């Protein structure tokens, strides 16, 4: 991810990936970026969530962080989860990784990435942590995840670990 | 920690660029049923329509995850 003078970077490269069952959930890396610049070049050049077909995933993980339970900062981690009903995914994706991006969660590096999943009846937003026994950074989020997406006050959260 | 390099939604937003060129990583075959040709400017600029306003004002969640609490 060459990064040009004039260009804002991000306080780190992000990869998007992509992955869709297919009658398999492989996920496919799609490429890296580096400054703000660079993000709205793919996300711009990306159809919108709620405009996928069948059961189909965007992944943005910062880079070298693999979007699977087996890389090693996903072993002690954790994730938000927000599942959503049709027609709101689109925009929470975008105020999501806008704020993933802008480091406005304000949790040092506890960031992994963020997901948007596309199902048949339901949306379900996501976003990962790096150390899911750190209630301190899980409570952050979940605060940071209400206001950067303007849930309304009763909305259902989980967060889910691999223990 | 501290973040360095930090940008606010309209920051973000200021920033974006209606650039035709489509990134090489996104002319991949593999990746034409995402593929939008056409830019697409920030779904933020985009106003709310009567029933998105409604919804993520009084309920987001799915029927399902509302179906077991």
């Amino acid at each position: 991810p060459h990064m040009l003078e004039a260009e804002h970077p991000l306080q780190y490269n992000y990869t998007f990936w992509y992955s869709r069952r297919t009658p398999e959930q492989n996920i496919k890396q799609i490429g890296t970026f580096a400054s703000v610049e660079q993000f709205w070049r793919f996300y711009s050049h990306m159809v919108r969530p709620g405009d996928l077909t069948g059961h189909s995933d965007f992944h943005l993980f910062k880079e070298g962080i693999k979007p699977m339970w087996e890389d090693d900062a996903n072993k002690n981690g954790g994730k938000w989860i927000i599942r959503l009903r049709k027609g709101l995914a689109s925009r929470c994706w975008e105020n999501l990784i806008l704020a993933m991006l802008g480091e406005q969660f304000m949790v040092g590096e506890e960031i992994c990435g963020a997901v948007v999943s596309v199902r048949f009846q339901e949306d379900i937003i996501s976003i990962w942590n790096k150390t899911a026994s750190d209630q301190a950074t899980t409570a952050r989020i979940r605060d940071t995840l209400r206001r950067v997406l303007n849930l309304p006050p009763n909305t259902i959260m989980e967060y889910k670990t691999h223990t | 920690k501290l973040a360095d390099y930090r940008y606010g939604r309209e920051e973000m937003l200021a920033l974006f660029l209606k650039d035709n060129k489509i990134p090489s990583d996104l002319l991949d075959k593999e990746f034409l049923p995402i593929l939008q040709e056409e830019p697409l400017p920030p779904l933020a600029l985009v106003p709310f329509t009567e029933e998105e306003q409604r919804n993520f004002s009084m309920s987001v969640n799915s029927a399902a995850v509302l179906r077991l609490t």
